[PDB]
RNA sequence: CUCUUAAGGUAGCCAAUGGAUUAACGAGAUUCCCACUGUCCCUAUCUA
């Protein structure tokens, strides 16, 4: 489930393969984050890794801060489009993928969160969950 | 500073070393090669040898070089510390000696990869793949030596005490049997050897505790005796050494009783030799074992 | 050295408030929290925590907790009572009402 | 399902809702805020000449002029008369929250409803005049 | 009173776990070991609950409250919030609160008698905070950091800022709080210290990261033990010294 | 832990308590587990263990003659002692190599028509300022990589080898063309630089250069290895 | 030895060079101490500031692109060496703007280690981009090392050809033994080799292109009947202080492979100067290079749709006339002594 | 007997311009960007 994440994380349909751009939630100065990996991944011929909500992902800046950009950092999904079933009883999307920059322990460069951000993903990583503003 | 060297990966001798390469390249290169295939075939097959043979050697070599530190870019007292133990010379010699082999090696396969480009038949190449392999053995036999040295300073150096030069250090000095490894049993939890002889502690020893919400790492020594430099020795360079470099709290400790068998003229005579050691220092004289002798009731 | 001089000021200062009103704001402290004993993890008789009764039914991860027995209800016997929550497509919980 | 309402009204190219766009043109600090906005380059028209009804920018005046000067504007300002269809609506529609929904509606047609309309009329007039 | 554990091997015991003067709410996730550290130090005398808010752990994030009133966000489900009602004592009001900023714990940072807000929450939310929690009410930034409730750590006896605060704010925020402020760290240099630890006038309970002087800190700040009030700064000053 | 703390473990709690009994079994096993070993390895590590064996008998017989003999029991100066170190010749005859084997078909053209160029398989030498020739009128192609310039020159007085460089290839015994075209054979007699020798006449001449024969193949084990003809 | 030095079987006992006494042993120290921490100051400046803490965060520089390792092939440096290994004469092109920039000097290095019988001299093209005394005194400076010929390739309209055409006379009728000389032309990419060769014969007998690797394999051009001259692609020499920007600048890579221009566009500021550039572009009021590229895209109708400037397409063009010579610029020659 | 390094401070003299770095056109050959998409992840369904 990757270094940080708070416990076990249970299956969601995975809406953001690898060469996807996301917005950046965070304050950081980022606009977008181009996933290049998807920690975590499994290995199968011609498939490709992909992330849902609550993933740990390795993004590349695309627009933004300068100096933010030509970098690899990691980044954790906190929106999805795709849409996907929670064990409560319905399913449910966002209207955008939007993820936030991190760090290997899981905690945020930025100090907020803009817009909502996932239950499942505010569960797993305690730092999300404390920059969070806005939790479903 | 990284102040520990323990992650130093295992250094194989040189006939070890020489079969694990090559059963490396024995074992996980194909070895079926026939005089019926082609031409390019066969340069193929030998060159694949040649290469990954280098490969081998060279990584061996470079996981040597990267684990054993650079006695010139660290903290000068672990530098002089190290260059006591294991004689800088010797050491930065055999490092060399390994770096040379490397570009050697390297040399060996690219010139006989160049030569295997013009083979005629299977038995050319296999006696130019048997001769890149043999000059590569023989470099590496050439390496008997450094090798042995440097697994024996590995294993050494992975189990040196990690000493902070810029914490806050209490240093404890003095003469043999005055009760230097005592007090460090009594204000750490260091399992350093108290026994009633000379020279029971051979090197520096560390041990830590608290005092007001800050850690403070205390380091016992090994014995001084009242010797010039020039007929001093590794042991005592030691406590020198860190005397000279750690800006501390030096305590030198005195015994009364002379039960260390040193008289009272000798350990002041001591104390005022080393007296230009503590420059920019805090320094205090512990009496020990009062419960033998008072310091009152002296001559 | 003058360089450390802002960051460790900035980091040991202490702000004190000041007036601003003539209202009481005292902390509290319930009566039974300032009577109750120390717990002594090496003592004979010391209090049985939820970890001990837990490790003594079936451990961490197989022990099946009642949430319902901190219930504080007014009768007792209706700790362990199932509570209805849909009757003819309506939610009773927004019916429940008092009067 | 058909290709027409699927690349019209896929998820990543939604547009702002009429209760948003209702909330907006409520207060008049909001209408003063969009109608002076920061130079955005990723925005047309250096995010100048903003249609709020719409909420779509518009490269040039004459743009937004003509916009103005269009059914489809028209079409936005009468569906922004009314009460914007929250879940206040639905849920008192199927018989929940009938107390809440009648005191909302009571609220907006008493003081949301004739401060959004005078707002409405400044910001026309507005346009008016700089256009 | 400071004392250090961890919710399965996590030092944010903020986000796991609400601590107020007269009732405790820890997470369900997993053993019962969390739950009898906050029992050590809190015996019988107050109630600890076991709750899931909007069936996650993070509950000192999505609740806010103090000893009058707790504030649930309006993802509670009504059967969560009737084990609430049922777990705590007619003393302790609960509300549900129909606020976008569903992350109550991160956006009220409050005790027994104020409370500082997100400057973006609604009047209503507001008005139903004042007649709740009975608490005045001031929205504010902890020096233009939002989520006052996890970059701060408040009671009634002192309250710990996130270290990036100015002396200025921390002189205006101590005037508003009418308690004596210190900016510092905990867990071993983390800044979200609200989401760090939790306390009330007479226990702390802080992760296994935290050192010595931070412990100190917090001690001396929350005046938790006897002999320690908050003017113990001039005597931990070499400490923080050395330690900074 | 620091220091010699196994050693220190092992003087404050002792070892296990089957330790001594239990590598006296396993050294007293040793016997059979040889014999077992020898029988059972297949392949190459079967090889590998009887060669040690045999080294290993080789080196205790040799312990055994010299604690033996231990038991039983050049006119150098000062200053050069505790330090250490017909006109036939030597290969009148080798291995004769044919054009075939000696030059190698090149091919030109798209089609591959043209058979004109022929490559020389063998290591050459190629002198001092050489350039090539222009490739349309390149007929005798000396590939790079085959040109030597040094070799290991063996003196069979006082035993030394020097790396020397090439003055030139005096005689191949192949043949005339193979000599003017500077071909490195086994056999080959060529002209070596010997001034780091300190070779000096009657007439106190400093010789430089002196003739030398190539004993091996270079096109086989990749260098030159020559006989200082003296 | 070792044995002795450490080790179970060490005699090494005492220090082999023992301090005179504690005065001296404190001070060495002490110096030593101080050494160590002015080392570490300079080094926190810029390294730890640098690689070090980026892994606390663990951010990781991106991998750099194979665009910027073109001229660095096997096969290309094969073929240089094959056309050294066939020239008598050999003609380094160097680009009048950079030609320090433009200089193989291992190259150079190896011809004068092991073949110094071939003849090797400088040909400074491209003349006509620069002003008249900057190229005199680059050929000045340049002539203290190696003969150095001023030159402008083209068909038509060029400049240097019969001084070239001398010399080349002058090599062969020096090599009078050889029944013919060849000539081969080395240098980087796109400074010009094929254009002063196409200038030689008076005919395009060779590809010319901006886009770098246009020559591929080595040409025989026959100018004379003793005369022979080879063409040769180019090469980029493998260093560690040349860093990206540096390689983009002298006209190496090709703009439409590199993946964010923008960040390049400030190196054109800096090379470029502001009369220059605002003559070029018809444009002006700019303070960085972002509003630059805003500015001139907006004036030149490069909008993406929905009206965003085409920020990268603006920058490929810009440094495609940087490289190409659509912008004046130059690198000032040494200082006069 | 002799030959080449005199040119100098971001655009010169010398004869609008100093040009083939040639507009326009092209079922000519090549590279890249936006948009777009079942080319692909990863395949499913419908009609004749
Ligand atoms: N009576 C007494 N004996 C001591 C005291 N400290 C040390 N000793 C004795 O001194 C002997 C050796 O002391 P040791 O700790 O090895 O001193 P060191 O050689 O400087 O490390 C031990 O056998 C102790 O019994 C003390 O305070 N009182
Ligand atoms: N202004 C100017 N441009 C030149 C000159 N020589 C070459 N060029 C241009 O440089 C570009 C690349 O030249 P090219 O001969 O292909 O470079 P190569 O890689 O060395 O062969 C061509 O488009 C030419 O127009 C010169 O003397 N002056
Ligand atoms: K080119
Ligand atoms: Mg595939
Ligand atoms: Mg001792
Ligand atoms: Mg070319
Ligand atoms: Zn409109």
């Amino acid at each position: 489930s990757g270094n940080g994440a708070q416990g076990t994380k249970f299956r969601i349909s995975l809406g953001l393969p690898v060469g996807a751009i996301m917005n950046c939630a965070d304050n950081s100065g980022a606009r977008n984050l181009y996933i290049i990996a998807v920690k975590g991944s499994g290995s199968r011929l011609n498939r490709l890794p992909a992330a849902s909500l609550g993933d740990m992902v390795m993004a590349t800046v695309k627009k933004g801060k300068p100096e933010l950009r030509k970098k690899v950092m990691p980044a954790i999904v906190v929106r999805q489009a795709k849409s996907w079933r929670r064990r409560d009883g319905v399913f449910l999307y966002f209207e955008d993928n939007a993820g936030v920059i991190a760090n290997p322990k899981g905690e945020m460069k930025g100090s907020a969160i803009t817009g909502p951000v996932g239950k499942e993903c505010a569960d797993l990583w305690p730092r999300v969950a404390s920059n969070s503003g806005v939790v479903v | 500073m990284q102040l520990s060297w323990k992650d130093i990966p295992t250094v194989a001798p040189a006939n070890d070393l020489l079969d694990i390469v090559l059963n490396r390249t024995q074992r996980k290169t194909p070895t079926v090669i026939r005089p019926g295939f082609k031409i390019t075939r066969i340069r193929a097959f030998y060159m694949r040898k040649v290469k990954y043979t280098g490969e081998g050697f060279v990584e061996k070599f470079e996981d040597i070089l990267k684990g054993f530190p650079n006695i010139n870019d660290v903290h000068p007292f672990h530098r002089d510390l190290m260059d006591t133990l294991y004689e800088k010379n010797h050491y930065k010699i055999s490092l060399a000696a390994i770096s040379r082999a490397k570009s050697l090696v390297e040399q060996v396969a690219r010139d006989y990869v160049r030569l295997l480009k013009f083979g005629q038949s299977l038995f050319q190449c296999k006696q130019l793949k048997r001769a890149a392999l043999g000059r590569m053995a023989t470099i590496v036999k050439k390496l008997r030596d450094p090798l042995a040295y440097l697994e024996q300073v590995r294993q050494h150096i992975g189990r040196l005490p990690s000493i902070d030069p810029n914490t806050r250090t209490l240093l404890i000095c003095g003469y043999p049997n005055v009760g230097k490894s005592s007090f460090l049993r009594c204000i750490t939890k260091s399992d350093v050897d108290v026994q009633p002889y000379a020279f029971t502690t051979k090197s520096l020893y560390v041990g830590h505790f608290d005092y007001k919400y800050l850690r403070f790492q205390a380091i016992d020594t090994p014995g001084i005796l009242d010797r010039p430099t020039e007929e001093m020795n590794n042991i005592e360079m030691q406590s020198i050494y860190a005397i000279a470099h750690l800006r501390s709290c030096v305590l030198y400790f005195m015994d009364l009783s002379e039960q260390c068998g040193f008289t009272i003229e000798a350990q002041v005579k001591l104390f005022h030799s080393i007296k230009p050691l503590f420059a920019n220092k805090s320094v205090m004289v512990v009496i020990n074992k009062t419960d033998i002798i008072r310091p009152e009731d002296l001559d | 050295s003058q360089s450390r001089i802002n960051n460790v000021l900035n980091k040991i200062h202490v702000a004190q408030p000041q007036a601003r009103d003539d209202v009481k704001r005292t902390p509290f402290i319930p009566e039974s929290v300032k009577n109750l004993k120390k717990y002594d993890p090496e003592d004979p008789n010391r209090r049985k925590l939820a970890r001990d009764i837990e490790a003594e039914n079936g451990g961490a991860g197989v022990f099946n907790v009642n949430l319902k027995d901190k219930y504080l209800l007014e009768d007792d016997e209706w700790k362990n009572d199932i509570m209805p929550e849909i009757l003819d497509g309506k939610n009773v919980y927004d019916f429940l009402d008092p009067e | 399902m058909g290709r027409y309402s699927v690349k019209r009204y896929k998820t990543k190219r939604r547009t702002r809702d009429l209760d948003l766009i209702y909330n907006d043109l409520s207060t008049k600090e909001s209408v003063q805020k969009l109608l002076n906005q920061p130079l955005d380059e990723t925005k047309p028209g250096l995010g100048q000449h903003y249609c709020i009804h719409c909420a779509k920018y518009m490269e040039t005046a004459i743009a937004l002029k003509t916009h103005l000067k269009g059914k489809v504007h028209k079409r936005r300002v009468k569906e922004l008369r009314g009460v914007p269809y929250t879940q206040e609506v639905s849920d008192a529609a199927a018989g929940y929250n009938l107390n809440k929904f009648l005191n909302r509606v009571q609220e907006i047609t008493q003081s949301v409803g004739p401060e959004k309309e005078s707002n409405e009329a400044l910001l026309k007039e507005h346009l008016d005049s700089t256009l | 009173m400071a004392t250090r554990t961890q919710f399965e091997n996590s030092n944010e015991i903020g986000v796991f776990s609400k601590l107020t003067n007269t009732y405790c709410l820890v997470a369900v996730g997993g053993s019962e070991n969390f739950y009898s550290a906050f029992e050590a130090e809190l015996g019988d005398a107050i109630p600890i609950v076991h709750t899931t808010i909007a069936g996650t752990r993070i509950i000192g994030r999505m609740t806010a409250g103090n000893r009058r009133g707790l504030l649930v966000p309006t993802q509670t489900t009504d059967q969560e919030l009737q084990h609430l009602r049922n777990s705590l004592p007619d003393s302790v009001k609960i509300q549900r609160v129909e606020e976008r900023l569903s992350a109550l714990g991160n956006v009220i940072c409050c005790n027994d008698y104020v409370a500082l807000v997100h400057p973006d929450i609604d009047r209503e939310t507001e008005e139903l905070i004042s007649d709740v929690l009975g608490v005045e009410v001031f929205r504010q930034t902890i020096s233009g950091n939002i989520l006052v409730g996890s970059y701060c750590s408040l009671s009634n006896q002192g309250g710990l800022v996130h270290p990036q605060t100015s002396v200025q704010d921390q002189e205006e925020l101590s005037s508003l709080l009418q308690v004596p402020l210190v900016a510092g760290t905990v867990n071993r240099g983390s800044s979200v210290v609200g989401a760090g630890m939790v306390v009330n006038d007479y226990l702390a309970v802080t992760g296994l990261d935290t050192t010595a002087p931070e412990l100190s800190v917090i001690e001396s700040i929350f005046r938790l033990q006897d002999a320690q009030p908050e003017s113990i700064s001039g005597n931990l000053r070499d400490t923080l010294i050395e330690t900074y | 832990p620091q220091n010699d703390y196994i050693e220190r473990h092992i003087k404050q709690h002792g070892k296990r308590l089957d330790h001594e009994e239990r590598k006296r079994k396993r050294e007293a096993r040793e016997s059979h587990k040889i014999s077992e070993r020898a029988q059972k390895l297949t392949g190459w590590k079967g090889k590998q263990f009887a060669k040690k064996r045999y080294a290993e008998k080789v080196s205790m017989r040799k312990k055994i003659k010299a604690h033996e003999q231990s038991k039983v029991k050049d006119a150098l100066p000062t200053y050069l002692l505790d330090r250490e170190q017909k006109f036939s010749v030597p290969l009148p005859k080798v291995r004769g190599i044919s054009e075939e084997e000696m030059f190698k078909v090149i091919k030109t053209g798209k089609s591959r028509s043209k058979s004109w160029k022929r490559m020389i398989t063998k290591h050459t030498f190629v002198g001092e300022g050489f350039t090539r020739r222009p490739v349309k009128m390149e007929r005798i192609i000396r590939p790079s990589a085959l040109r030597q310039k040094k070799a290991n020159v063996t003196h069979p007085e006082l035993g030394v080898t020097v790396f020397l460089p090439i003055l030139a290839v005096k005689k191949n015994p192949q043949s005339p063309m193979y000599t003017q075209l500077g071909v490195l054979t086994k056999g080959t007699i060529i002209e070596v630089n010997v001034s780091e020798l300190g070779m000096v006449t009657a007439g106190g001449k400093v010789v430089w250069g002196k003739y030398a024969q190539v004993t091996n193949e270079p096109d086989r084990d990749g260098c030159v290895n020559a006989v200082l003809l003296v | 030895s070792y044995a002795d030095a450490f080790g179970p079987k060490a005699q090494r006992k005492r220090p082999r060079l023992a301090a005179s006494n504690l005065e001296d042993l404190v001070k060495a120290t002490n110096e030593d101490i101080t050494k160590y921490e002015e080392k570490q100051v300079l080094d926190a400046t810029l390294g730890l500031m640098g690689n070090q803490e980026d892994k606390e965060n663990g951010w990781t520089s991106a991998a750099k692109e194979a665009i910027f390792s073109k001229g660095q092939s096997k096969r290309i440096w094969n073929e240089l060496y094959k056309v050294i290994d066939s020239s008598d004469v050999v003609i380094h092109v160097l680009d009048a703007r950079d030609p320090l920039g433009t200089r193989c000097k291992s190259v150079e290095e190896y011809m004068k280690k092991e073949t110094p019988h071939k003849h090797l001299i400088y040909v400074l093209n491209k003349c006509d981009l620069v002003p008249t005394w900057v190229a005199a005194a680059w050929v000045k400076h340049l002539s203290k090392e190696r003969p150095t010929l001023a030159f402008h390739a083209s068909i038509t309209n060029s400049f240097g050809k019969g001084s070239l055409i001398q010399l080349l006379r002058q090599f062969s009728q020096l090599h009078t033994d050889r029944k013919q000389i060849s000539v081969g032309f080395i240098g980087y990419p796109n400074t010009g080799k094929s254009s002063i060769i196409n200038t030689l014969r008076k005919k395009k007998v060779c590809q010319v292109a901006p886009i770098p690797g246009e020559t591929k394999v080595w040409q025989y051009i026959t100018l004379m009947k003793r005369i022979f001259l080879i063409d040769c692609p180019g090469i980029v020499p493998p260093s560690s202080k040349d860093s990206e920007e540096d390689i983009l600048f002298r006209g190496v890579v090709r703009v439409e492979h590199v993946t964010h221009p923008e960040q390049y566009i400030p190196g054109v500021l800096k090379r470029c100067q502001v009369k220059h550039l605002e003559r070029t572009y018809e444009i002006s009021g700019w303070k960085d290079a972002t509003e630059f590229i805003e500015i001139l895209a907006r004036k030149q109708g490069r909008l993406l749709k929905g009206g965003e400037p085409d920020e990268s397409g603006v920058s490929k063009q810009i440094l495609n006339d940087f490289n190409r010579g659509k912008i004046p610029w130059f690198v000032l020659p040494p200082e006069k002594e």
